[PDB]
């Protein structure tokens, strides 16, 4: 009976809706965000971040997002803690529908980022949460002066594998290949402690199944990826999985082209750059990039939404 | 936060344990950021299930003992209590009607 | 005959440069900065930034860019003071020559941001230093309690009048339109000042003449933009024209693909969005966006541009 | 860092209009960025055009007497003198190579 409406509505509490907050919330569209279950992003969930630019040190996901969060409520911003699980973009005003709620609006910025992904291996699903889990700068706790295993090759398993290092007794840092795809600064880390600190290698190899019991994860079976049957067997307390992730688009299924998950954009330079397939409905994030991915990329982004969802409301006032 | 309990790693045996009826378990951290989300959905949670739940909070950060007797290597994790015995547990975070999901599921 | 090669050269010091600079530090890819002679950018230029996300309050242009230089330097980006006045991107490495010496580069990253327009008025030329600024930030002081004038209808003109406001004894705002492009709560403080404060309104007017003795401007003459015979005088101490800024690119000129001043790069959702006309060349910042123009959205593609050419400088390590 | 005189309102005249010679004026402060920004430049200056020309910067944070005097409703502003004689002045930032191109364009 009382379904909330605005101008326009921001979907996610990431680096990316934040900026669309508050870049929206001055161009005073009185604009909604919902924040979603991860209520200030995937930077909530890591330790320092080193290129944030203007931030030479100490800062922290938590950090710059609880920033974040004040910034767009200085500005008037209405913050609701909520999670969308349907919508409605065939008819104006854009249908949205949450737990707490229903919502509509004339134009919509989604800022939905992205998840964790996973292998899909059952045991992995098993033990989650005794054993298996995807923070480590939530669970790293549990593993003190104990063997614990990271998969990945990315910034994430790095990271985490460095940062694992100064709470397990040693990190076991397992990856597909012989080579890594996190920042070389982070590549160097890595191997100054793989060689003389408590870090392992265990390249050309692939999670296989996680193994352990009613009391949580004991071990883990790597495979070798040049030697299909050379399987090995692994001894450790437990693994942090960090495969990259995918673009949070399932409530979008087929209301927006997609192309492999992430929303599809414009782009170009000739403004209108965030809109999606629907007029009046832009993108911002990571949801709509597959390539760069950074705290810096996603707010430039989350800022040129709010400014082409003006654009676009500013329009629709004009033409009437 | 009409139900809710600042619950310890002593009065849990009493608390938890033993009483008859459902009492969830929301372990977190004040080091991990999704741990402490699920205390709101837990309030708006509070009316909604009282006489039927009791949403009982519990910081490991200085409450250890707890956490490890259930093999808990993970937070946020939850634990739906019946008469002193882990019935069911949800672990990561998750929305509201998730939560309600997994409620439904068990406690009626 | 001192001449520099660096696999990496960033040309500029703004938010967009020192963004690349930093991404590409981290990719242990040893990058030269080059200042140019405003260093810092445009953002020294102003006072308090209040859209820049995760810094809600007390932040400053040039407290800002302090912060960014810092950054770019913590990961030992090598800045040196310098302007460029000509290039030849036809043959590799490239060649920059500035007020201290050849550079050579492997990869360029375009980072010039813009200058501010002129209106290219002989009694605008006649008068500054001596009636007519750029910056009310350096000469706003010179006028305190007197009459004042800024002309321009951007966020430039706008935060110009409001800044000025609490110094002049009055503040005249000269625009062509009726209406402001600057941000709508900008707009708001404003009328809220040429209601209950000294700032007067001189919409639909041009600038005609900047009159004045042989000791500085003391008046303005300005021109009806509905009515071409009508004209009026302004008694005003100083004039600050703000009517936008041009991209900095005549070095670039006849170099690579310019549209309408601004290096048009290949954008696109496929990677490799900040690459010019020419391979290993990618322009980011202000120089290559002509619609949104913000501290942060040039952040982003500074960030871009380091991605870019990193991933173009592997390529040409596995040739090697 | 040590030919570039910092100059002193009062001793302005005792020190630019009376000391014979060519000797540039820059009055910069340290609010204008562009102002401060000139400095480097004066550096290489002094010594690259030595003995044919000094150089002076009045600093106005604590020096405002002196501006006024010529009329100087902006900085950086740079005054050519020649014993209490502009001859004269340039109004702006600007390169190293700007910065000659008017140093030889004026200097003989
Ligand atoms: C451990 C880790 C460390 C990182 N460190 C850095 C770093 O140091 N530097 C850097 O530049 N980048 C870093 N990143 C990358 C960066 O976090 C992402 O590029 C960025 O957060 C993307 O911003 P976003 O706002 O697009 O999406 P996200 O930050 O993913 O946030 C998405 C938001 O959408 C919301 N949401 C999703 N679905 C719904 C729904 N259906 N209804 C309602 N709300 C919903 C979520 O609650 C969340 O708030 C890191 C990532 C990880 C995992
Ligand atoms: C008064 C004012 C206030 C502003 N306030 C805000 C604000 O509050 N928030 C916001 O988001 N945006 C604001 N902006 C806009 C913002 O400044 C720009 O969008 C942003 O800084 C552009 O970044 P950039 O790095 O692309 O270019 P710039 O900041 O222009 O930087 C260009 C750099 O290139 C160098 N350079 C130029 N030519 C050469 C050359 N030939 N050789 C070598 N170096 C060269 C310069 O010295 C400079 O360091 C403001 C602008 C002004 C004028
Ligand atoms: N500072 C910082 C910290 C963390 C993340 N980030 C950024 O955020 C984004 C995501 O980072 P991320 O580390 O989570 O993920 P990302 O950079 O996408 O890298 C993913 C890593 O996981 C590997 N991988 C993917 N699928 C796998 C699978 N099914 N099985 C095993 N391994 C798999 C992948 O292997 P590779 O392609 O190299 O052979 C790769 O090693 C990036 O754009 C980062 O730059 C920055
Ligand atoms: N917060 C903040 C403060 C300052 C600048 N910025 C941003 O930086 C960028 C540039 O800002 P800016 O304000 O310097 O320049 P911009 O936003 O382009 O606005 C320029 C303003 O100047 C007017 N103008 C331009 N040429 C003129 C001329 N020849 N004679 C008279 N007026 C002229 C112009 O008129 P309009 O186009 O409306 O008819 C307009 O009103 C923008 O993306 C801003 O949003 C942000």
């Amino acid at each position: 009976g009382t379904t909330k409406h605005s101008k326009l509505l921001i979907l996610g509490s990431g680096p990316a809706g934040y900026t669309a907050a508050v870049y929206a919330a001055r161009a005073n569209l009185q604009p909604v965000l919902i924040t979603g279950m991860e209520k200030g992003g995937q930077l909530t969930t890591t330790t320092e971040v080193e290129n944030w630019p203007g931030d030479p040190n100490d800062l922290t996901g938590p950090l710059l997002m609880e920033r974040m969060h004040e910034h767009a409520t200085k500005f008037e911003t209405e913050i609701i803690f909520d999670h969308i699980n349907k919508v409605d973009l065939q008819n104006r005003p854009f249908r949205l529908n949450g737990d707490n709620g229903e919502y509509t609006c004339d134009a919509l910025i989604i800022a939905t980022g992205a998840s964790a992904r996973y292998l899909g291996l059952p045991s992995e699903e098993a033990f989650k949460g005794r054993g298996v889990s995807a923070s480590a700068t939530c669970d790293g706790f549990f593993y003190r002066n104990q063997k614990v295993a990271v998969i990945g090759g990315g910034n994430t398993a790095v990271e985490e594998a460095l940062y694992l290092s100064n709470i397990a007794s040693e990190v076991h840092l397992i990856h597909r290949r012989d080579g890594f795809r996190a920042e070389k600064i982070l590549i160097k880390r890595l191997m100054d402690k793989v060689e003389n600190g408590n870090i392992i290698l265990h390249t050309n190899r692939t999670l296989e199944e996680v193994t352990g019991d009613q009391m949580g994860v004991t071990g883990v079976r790597l495979r070798d990826t040049q030697n299909s049957d050379n399987i090995e067997s692994l001894d450790v307390a437990g693994l942090f999985v960090a495969i990259g992730h995918s673009p949070n688009t399932a409530i979008f299924e087929g209301q927006l082209e997609l192309e492999n998950g992430y929303i599809k954009v414009q782009s170009g330079i000739h403004g209108n750059a965030t809109q999606t397939s629907i007029p009046g409905v832009f993108a911002a994030g990571d949801v709509m990039d597959h390539i760069y991915r950074q705290a810096i990329t996603s707010a430039g982004t989350g800022c040129m939404a709010a400014l082409d969802a003006e654009r676009y409301l500013d329009g629709l006032a004009d033409a009437k | 936060s009409d139900k809710i309990i600042h619950l310890t790693d002593d009065s849990f045996d009493t608390d938890v344990l033993k009483a008859d009826g459902a009492i969830l378990v929301d372990f977190w951290a004040e080091w991990c950021g999704p741990s402490k989300m699920i205390a709101p959905i837990l309030d708006e949670i509070a009316d909604e299930y009282q006489g039927k739940l009791t949403v009982a909070k519990l910081n490991i950060d200085q409450n250890p003992g707890t956490a490890p007797k259930y093999g808990i290597r993970g937070i946020p994790t939850l634990l739906l209590f019946k008469n002193g015995e882990v019935a069911a547990t949800k672990v990561g975070a998750l929305s509201k009607g998730q939560l309600k999901e997994f409620l439904d599921a068990n406690l009626a």
